[PDB]
């Protein structure tokens, strides 16, 4: 899906978050999905609030974490 | 920038304003132009543009 490989810039997410995804170096949501709620709270100095606004994002265009994809990217 | 406003102001008038220094305002203004030039709040006036 495009809005897979689209990078995590344009999710709309604050600096705290950029900064934890940078630490975890996950540009585009399509390999960010596959990755489960444990693989996210693996991140340094990350918290709830952090969590739980990357979900709220990621339903906000209908995904979420923990899906299945082939061939990607 | 003078929208929907009689004569625009400079920094140090806007600044003084409400109650502020020019160089928070500029922060200011600096970061409403970031968040505009940010997809998603920048489809429509982009379409203005068509280029």
């Amino acid at each position: 899906d495009p809005i897979l490989l689209r990078p995590v810039d344009d999710l709309e997410l604050t600096v705290r978050s950029a900064n934890c995804l940078k630490a975890e170096a996950i540009h585009y949501i399509g390999d960010l999905v596959q990755r489960t709620e444990v693989e996210l709270l693996k991140t340094p100095n990350l918290g709830k609030k952090s969590l739980t606004e990357i979900k709220d994002v990621l339903a906000s265009r209908g995904l979420s974490l923990g899906m299945r994809l082939e061939n990607w990217p | 920038f003078g929208i929907d406003m009689n004569t625009d102001y400079t920094l140090e008038e806007v600044g003084k304003q409400f109650d502020v220094t020019r160089e928070r305002i500029r922060q200011i203004e600096a970061k409403a132009l970031r968040k505009l030039r940010h997809p998603s709040r920048s489809e429509v006036l982009r379409s203005f543009l068509d280029d």
